[PDB]
């Protein structure tokens, strides 16, 4: 504490102003924590066991990312599913109906089908999300159309960099998907593309490892990274954003403006200490 | 918002507690008895200042083979913050430390605060933040605020040697001498 | 190089101390008694393992109004590191903690280690570094190394409930059950 | 510690290998600490008092950066001097001789003159470094030639960003000057230019705030920043590197290769755990 003799209204106002910002930051963190409550409290041990109980074959992809956040009950990426269920019939909307029927018999639980996945709701309320896959492995999504991404490499990157982020990458991705889900459907990036952008955004992340700090970082990073086709560190493409075109296309520019406006709204909401503006971002 | 203030008995942390109370926050105090030489006069000062401010103080004790005296004690301020979190129950809101500028100590510097902020935030998903309102102030600025606080200077104690009367030669005593305090 | 190992009585920290001794470092131990429920069996395990390894252990005590039980205690591991530095005299060399992968705790994660490394380095101009050799290991890997260590499994204790026999349902007891230990 | 049942020769070698690197890092830190001993232990309170005792007029620049490091007994930047002594005669090698003569009479201490500054050695061994200045304020350096930099703005930036680095910026600069001083004289950047590069390198520094970590960061940053003329955040030039030419000149390219080779030697010495190679970098 001592300086050894080594030597106000503005300073007082500046100090109170900063304290206000620091208090608001903790308040928004509670908002994010509540939004992430179902994911963070999910009994992943029970999800893994029940996957073995219900299970034409399950993929070797360890995901268990099925907890919903921010009331967004959508499944559009690997970070939203619990496991892939590879269909063995050599024949996307159809392979989902297979997985739905076979499990309805094996199960104890009511099985349902959605826009992209199969939801097994057990008696206690647990909803496990199963993505139907086909072997050639590919995953759905553009309805009635299979995706081109490699499901294994996405799972490897998601888990590795989620582990490198103390399991906070997927919470940040789920909050980002909640922010983007409130935009027009045609002005929304794909769930797989968001996950690839988050991998690229957090591989060399030096900032604070909290969802509150990571979420603005994703949109700040992705508004630039979306301008160029997605690649890994080798430079090899990951084949997730071919639907946007070539580098600096009009589509990628339009996505850059939107990703930048969501980031500005986040900064403005925090600077305005506006809790309702932050809640409006999540719906 | 809730605020836990690390109190040492000096003007700096007392000024912090007054500021947080003046902002309307729910404020409580934390005193750490780690065997420092000035533990007895510091504890008395903390009890008196807290009783005037109307805040409760949790006393956290720690002991190990040491001969703590005056001067820098490596890791002290980061240990006081981590003690307030782990042992003082400061898991949400703000935890305040009265560090300021002009000292020779790294753990009074802005880089120290930025790291402590990250540590507290990352352990609580941001629900807890470390705050140091006097970070860029020097002791004459703090003395001016303390004169506006209404708190009694006679109840404060800052000598790192623990002697009554103060030793007069430690860095904190020479702060007081340069301020006529 | 000098190495201070935070010892808890489990296989993980014992494996760390064995590794540092096997690298030729001068090794000493640190046990923190903060009122945890398992302080008595943990302390006995630490005394026995340290006596076998031939290392001295400094016991650091801390107390505050708490009801520490099983499960996560917010800020524990960062408090153990800061206790080893400020109260255990670990100001240069290495300070080791036996955190590993597979736990639900943030303060066992790589981001926790990177921040603790920065904190220790910045307080010592890099003369002290935090090390966790088992950071990316899972418990079966640690159990394999412990079987190569020559240390007795019967002398280890890891139940977070402090009961003899162990409670069987805390995360550490279920680790032992899944390993037949 | 517990994972709850959530579940080697290569792993053992990797662990021992990393422990070796972590132990070497602490060893190099002790090397840097010893090299910085005279600066870190200097009685700056006594330097400030003795400056007032000996003192045609002293500048209002608070510096007290005069402690030598790594046995480099050179003065070539503001981060090497304790105070400026503005000469009042309306008439660089000459203004130094004024300051040398006037202080030799006022002083208790033996006064000496060097390549750029005036060294007042008190009886106890304290060497205070006084840079002669002239009013038009300018500082020397290219001998017999005054510099064009604004001495006030350099002092403001150095102190502000030294404070933002817990007083570690100047130690890092002094270690960097020690590394560069072992190169050929014609292949050395100016002391003022090194200080401006360090300001630009550490203004937004997110890494570990130790001289051990900051020193490789400076050379990694400066090998790119030296390619373009130095500016502040406004973009206004600081007028310190006009001697190198325009952006991406041959001179700046030559300096970039050298700054990059010193950084590679630092990385190689650390990877080789070579204490003598690190000591050879400082002479
Ligand atoms: N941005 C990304 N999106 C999807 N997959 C990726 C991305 N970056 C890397 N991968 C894949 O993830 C795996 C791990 O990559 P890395 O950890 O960067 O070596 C490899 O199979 C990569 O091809
Ligand atoms: N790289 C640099 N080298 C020298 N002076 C600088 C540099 N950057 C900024 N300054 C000056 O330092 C003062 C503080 O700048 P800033 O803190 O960046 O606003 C101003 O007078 C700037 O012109
Ligand atoms: N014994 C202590 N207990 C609690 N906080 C302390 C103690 N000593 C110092 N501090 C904190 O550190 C700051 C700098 O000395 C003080 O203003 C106070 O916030
Ligand atoms: N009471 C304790 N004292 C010292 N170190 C501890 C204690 N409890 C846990 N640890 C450290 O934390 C790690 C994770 O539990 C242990 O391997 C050990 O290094
Ligand atoms: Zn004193
Ligand atoms: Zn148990």
């Amino acid at each position: 504490g001592g300086s050894g003799g080594s030597f106000i209204s503005r300073q007082v106002r500046d100090a109170e102003k900063k304290l206000g910002d620091e208090a608001f930051g903790a308040k928004i963190a509670d908002l994010f924590t509540g939004l992430l409550g179902d994911y963070n409290n999910r009994d992943t041990s029970l999800v893994r066991q029940r996957i073995d109980d219900m299970l034409v074959a399950e993929g070797e992809l360890d995901l268990v990312f099925g907890g919903s956040v921010a009331k967004r009950t959508y499944v559009d990426g690997l970070s939203d599913v619990d496991c892939l269920v590879i269909v063995n019939d050599t024949a996307p909307h159809a392979a989902r109906d297979l997985v739905a029927k076979e499990l309805a018999a094996k199960l104890k639980a009511e099985v349902s089908a959605g826009k992209l996945a199969v939801t097994v709701r057990y008696g206690d309320g647990m909803e496990i999300q199963l993505l139907p896959a086909v072997r050639t492995v590919k995953i759905p999504s553009v309805d009635g159309r299979w995706s081109e991404i490699d499901p294994g490499k996405f799972q490897q990157a998601l888990t590795k960099y989620n582990k490198a982020c103390a399991g906070k990458l997927v919470p940040a991705v789920k909050l980002a998907k909640a922010v983007i889900a409130q935009l027009p459907d045609a002005h929304q990036l794909s769930g797989y593309h968001i996950e690839s952008l988050a991998i690229d955004a957090f591989r060399n992340y030096t900032g604070t490892m909290t969802p509150a700090a990571m979420l603005p970082h994703f949109f700040e990073h992705a508004k630039e990274r979306v301008l160029r086709p997605m690649t890994d560190r080798t430079g090899q493409s990951v084949h997730v954003d071919g639907y946007m075109g070539d580098a600096h296309s009009d589509a990628r520019k339009t996505a850059s403006h939107l990703l930048g406006r969501l980031a500005k709204r986040m900064a403005n909401a925090t600077a305005a200490r506006s809790l309702p503006q932050w809640e409006d971002l999540f719906g | 918002a809730e605020a836990a203030v690390l109190l040492s008995g000096g003007m700096d942390s007392a000024a912090c507690a007054h500021m947080l109370l003046r902002k309307g926050y729910r404020v409580r105090g934390l005193f750490i008895d780690f065997g420092q030489a000035a533990v007895a006069p510091e504890a008395t000062a903390v009890s008196t200042l807290a009783n005037i401010l109307g805040i409760a103080v949790t006393t956290i004790s720690a002991s190990a083979p040491n001969r703590f005296g005056s001067g820098e004690l490596v890791g002290r301020n980061a240990f006081l913050v981590m003690s307030g979190i782990f042992l003082g129950g400061a898991h949400s809101g703000l935890i305040a430390i009265g560090i300021h500028a002009g000292t020779p100590y790294y753990d009074c510097s802005p880089p120290f605060l930025s790291r402590m902020k990250q540590v507290a935030q990352e352990h609580t998903s941001g629900r807890l933040d470390v705050v140091a309102p006097l970070l860029d102030w020097h002791k004459p600025d703090i003395y001016s605020y303390f004169q506006r606080s209404g708190l009694p200077i006679e109840a404060t104690y800052s000598c790192e040697s623990g002697t009554i009367p103060p030793c007069g030669s430690c860095a904190s005593c020479r702060d007081r001498r340069a301020l006529g305090c």
